[PDB]
DNA sequence: GATGTATATATCTGACACGTGCCTGGAGACTAGGGAGTAATCCCCTTGGCGGTTAAAACGCGGGGGACAGCGCGTACGTGCGTTTAAGCGGTGCTAGAGCTGTCTACGACCAATTGAGCGGCCTCGGCACCGGATTCTC
DNA sequence: GAGAATCCGGTGCCGAGGCCGCTCAATTGGTCGTAGACAGCTCTAGCACCGCTTAAACGCACGTACGCGCTGTCCCCCGCGTTTTAACCGCCAAGGGGATTACTCCCTAGTCTCCAGGCACGTGTCAGATATATACATC
């Protein structure tokens, strides 16, 4: 079932989060930390944010899934993600 | 007569010496240091690109793409410890599958 | 007017490989590789010009910085290659 | 109007399949939407500072590369 | 006060050159001249505005006074923007006009910001900060309307934010005593050429 | 002949506390604290003299380095206190 | 005939920080207003951590600061724990933390 | 009981939990194997410095690795726990 | 055994390896003056060892405490499938914004005299560490 | 409902803070080159938007694969008491080399001058991308 889905996604390299929702999220979060000022992201830097966010989330879910196989689970509960951040610090 | 060809290197020597003068690293820069530095950088570049080219050859493609550097770094042991805190754009991951 | 390290990586690749091409994006990775290792070693050896209360950067400080910043076998090959470059630089 | 639900219910599933997780639970969809948000603050607040210093209203790629280098997670591919 | 308008006033005075900054602050009429005497006008600009904000930290501030400062800043930099010319037809005190325009625009959308300023030849300079029904109004991309009571003509500043152009046109037509609004070919940089090409035809119809 | 920062920490402690003594070992910790933060900030602000292609270190670069190297409320109090020191330094 | 810290209204020195910031080779040109600001920042940080340490010192009915008090004053406060994360204070021990 | 008193006792004092001379002989044995032939002098404060770093590192490692035994429902550590705790960080 | 699973080629599509012009940063030359490498020295910090004690570690033992394996109920999750909504292409406009080219000025290196702020050595005495004693707490 | 945990007091002891001598490094002051703030102009590349269109998400119905609590079993760390042992304290000798000073010398830095190399620009053309179609691998 899922096994044809993993081995297709660990082969390709393209982005998974779509570009426009991530751009709207970045323009939302950026305007709170600059005292209500807009900015103008270059069209290259949003790719850098998105690549760092994808790499961080993929490494995070790999470590969380390494935690899930320890306790006999296969399912990835929210107890698992909030514990793989306090260990890493 | 150039200092790159005088030492038998390929990386430049004058540019490295220019970046060690204007880099605010010490007040005086010797002459025996940047040739050593360019030699070490050339060895590391050849060390990466050999594995990258072999992994590109084994995928039957005549061009180097960042997935091939990702595979060559994460399959080598020494560069796994040298580059252990590095994300690579257009990267992908290793084919990791594990069961219970 | 804004320099880079593309030509030299291309020359090394055509040296150690006959015709293996390299894309214009992955070459950029090599720039951010070797504008980075040079930031470490020639940064960190500067620190060894400060602990011993000196003001120069000779070949010996770069040698110790390579002994520190690299794991074992790669560091041994690098220190064996660098002095081999320096000795044929001295007798010019 | 949702503003964080642009991260969808299967985009988290695609990231978990790339990570190699067989079966996601439920409230993960409400958990990951927290964590990502926190991480973006510790880039963007760290990246809006550098572009504030150079009198530029444009947030270039080099600024995000420098902020990610300062956080510890070095990014190469852009510049 | 809030901690948003201070960045706006600081950015606006950083855009002002040192050649006429005292002229701007005397014409703006918001601080005491003793506090003008206190501020050093000889050090660099990256602390004069800090001292001026620290004057405005204590006494008074708003969004309206910052908007009026923005209006006076825009009145002396007409070489920068590019203008547009409108005209109404099919059909007077300005106080009822101000109230009608502000109430019609605040009934159109949720969040707008309107500011007026009186200028001679019966001129009014109207700064509009558009917004949505969920967000704050963007102060940094305004829209300026030069309106005259006598002539049915109005000078229009372009902006990044379109899609509110026919809304503003119909709201200003209903806000005035009119029914039609046009959009001529006249789009230029300097206001005096548009002034001449309107008034040579209007005063000598 | 080998200086340290013991006297100044002792003066600050006798300022903000009446008679709380400090041992000769824990004072050493304070040395390795404040020979360290000065290594970060006045190191890292030097980096901001290099990205913008400058050659000076003014108060603005140290201000941005304090905005970076400290968490939120502590950074706000520090930047509020430093300019308060500078303004009464300027009108000497 | 007149001290730099006395113009600064501070307690940490100014000439020593300026001497280190020239001799450290951080930049080839040092602005004059910088080390006063930097010394004020260092004074506020040391004042904050000693102000948090002395309360725990009086909490243990002591008047002489031992490193355990600095360990507790670092680890109990949130923002200093954010700052001094990767630092092992010598002779320090750990927090009382059970289960 | 007993352990409930020992956790309260050992978290209060700030001693050295490892004896001096075995740790010093171990550090000298490791130092001999690198760049052989010559001996190496040690100042008496440097071995104390390295001992404080090693004790703080091991205490932080056990306190970090214990949280993967309450998570599995167990009470007791295992070498799987310690190796996984080092696997998470990247050391 | 139909559903993947790998391969032939279609062509088409654009990146890219390459060729040229060209501006400027790297090489040649050489003086000069501080950095330092070598030589000597003397003390000072470390190493080795004698010896005696005393906490501290090693070892059997048994007993409860916990880990592990099976298992039943069930519920929260994957999947199939029609819809409907939002994301991408791509195209236009089009103007704020990077940047970069002069200028002139405040400003910080650079340097001679000079003196007190801070560093090294010393000497208590109160703070504290430890040892012994009197007042609570759960099984 | 009494051995164990907490607070308290007394006494030695030893380092923390006050004090003096002093010296060298921070201050003051006058000089000059220049780094950078400041203004204005110019190309460019990012944002807003819109029409389409269509790929994917959304919502739901349902079957069922794990989550989890329970319980039985068996093994396996911890507390305890005895024996053994090496860590430590204090001393005493001695000596290897760490820190200091002198002195010459040499090697890198600055400035000038000359030109070969590395960068921006432009262009045919091969590498692959995706797409369709067809020969193997399999629960």
């Amino acid at each position: 079932g899922w096994l044809k889905e993993i081995r297709k996604l660990q082969k390709s390299t393209h982005l998974l989060i779509r570009k426009l929702p991530f751009s709207r999220l970045a323009r939302e979060i950026c305007v709170k930390f600059t005292r209500g000022v807009d900015f103008n992201w270059q069209a290259q830097a949003l790719l850098a944010l998105q690549e760092a966010a994808e790499a961080f989330l993929v490494h995070l879910f790999e470590d969380a899934y390494l935690l899930t196989l320890h306790a006999g689970r296969v399912t990835l509960f929210p107890k698992d993600v909030q514990l793989a951040r306090r260990i890493r610090g | 007569k150039s200092r790159s060809s005088r030492a038998g290197l390929q990386f430049p020597v004058g540019r490295v010496h220019r970046l060690l003068r204007k880099g605010n690293y010490a007040e005086r820069v010797g002459a025996g240091a940047p040739v050593y530095l360019a030699a070490v950088l050339e060895y590391l570049t050849a060390e990466i690109l050999e594995l990258a080219g072999n992994a590109a050859r084994d995928n039957k493609k005549t061009r180097i793409i960042p997935r091939h550097l990702q595979l060559a770094i994460r399959n080598d042991e020494e560069l796994n410890k040298l580059l252990g805190r590095v994300t690579i754009a257009q990267g992908g991951v290793l084919p990791n599958i594990q069961a219970v | 007017r804004k320099e880079s390290y593309s030509v030299y990586v291309y020359k090394v690749l055509k040296q150690v490989h006959p015709d293996t091409g390299i894309s214009s994006k992955a070459m950029g990775i090599m720039n951010s590789f070797v504008n980075d290792i040079f930031e470490r070693i020639a940064g960190e050896a500067s620190r060894l010009a400060h602990y011993n209360k000196r003001s120069t950067i000779t070949s010996r400080e770069i040698q110790t910085a390579v002994r520190l910043l690299l794991p074992g076998e790669l560091a041994k090959h690098a220190v064996s290659e660098g002095t081999k470059a320096v000795t044929k630089y001295t007798s010019s | 109007r949702d503003n964080i639900q642009g991260i969808t219910k299967p985009a988290i599933r695609r990231l978990a399949r790339r990570g190699g997780v067989k079966r996601i639970s439920g409230l993960i969809y409400e958990e990951t939407r927290g964590v990502l948000k926190v991480f973006l603050e510790n880039v963007i607040r760290d990246a809006v500072t550098y572009t504030e210093h150079a009198k530029r209203k444009t947030v270039t790629a080099m600024d995000v590369v420098y902020a990610l280098k300062r956080q510890g997670r070095t990014l190469y591919g852009f510049g | 006060m809030d901690e948003t308008v201070a960045e706006f006033i600081k950015r606006t005075i950083l855009k002002i050159p040192m050649n006429e900054l005292t002229t701007i602050l005397k014409a703006w009429d918001f601080l005491s001249e003793n506090q003008l005497q206190t501020v050093n006008f000889r050090q660099r600009k990256e602390s004069v505005v800090q001292h001026l904000i620290h004057l405005c930290e204590e006494k008074r501030a708003s969004i309206s006074d910052a908007a009026l400062l923005d209006i006076i800043y825009m009145q002396f930099h007409q070489h920068q923007k590019v203008w547009d010319v409108f005209q109404m037809s099919k059909g007077f005190d300005m106080k009822q006009f101000k109230n009608s325009f502000k109430k019609i625009l605040q009934r159109a959308l949720k969040n707008v910001t309107v500011s007026f300023r009186e200028t001679e030849e019966n001129a009014v300079w109207i700064r509009i900060a558009w917004g949505t029904q969920y967000t704050k109004p963007n102060q940094y991309k305004p829209t300026y309307v030069v309106y005259y009571s006598q002539t049915p003509y109005a000078f229009t500043s372009s902006s990044m934010l379109r899609r509110n152009t026919p809304l503003l046109g119909q709201a200003l037509t209903i806000a005035s005593k009119h029914h039609q609004i046009v959009k001529m070919d006249l789009r230029s940089r300097y206001l005096d050429s548009l002034k001449a090409i309107v008034f040579k035809q209007y005063n000598q119809t």
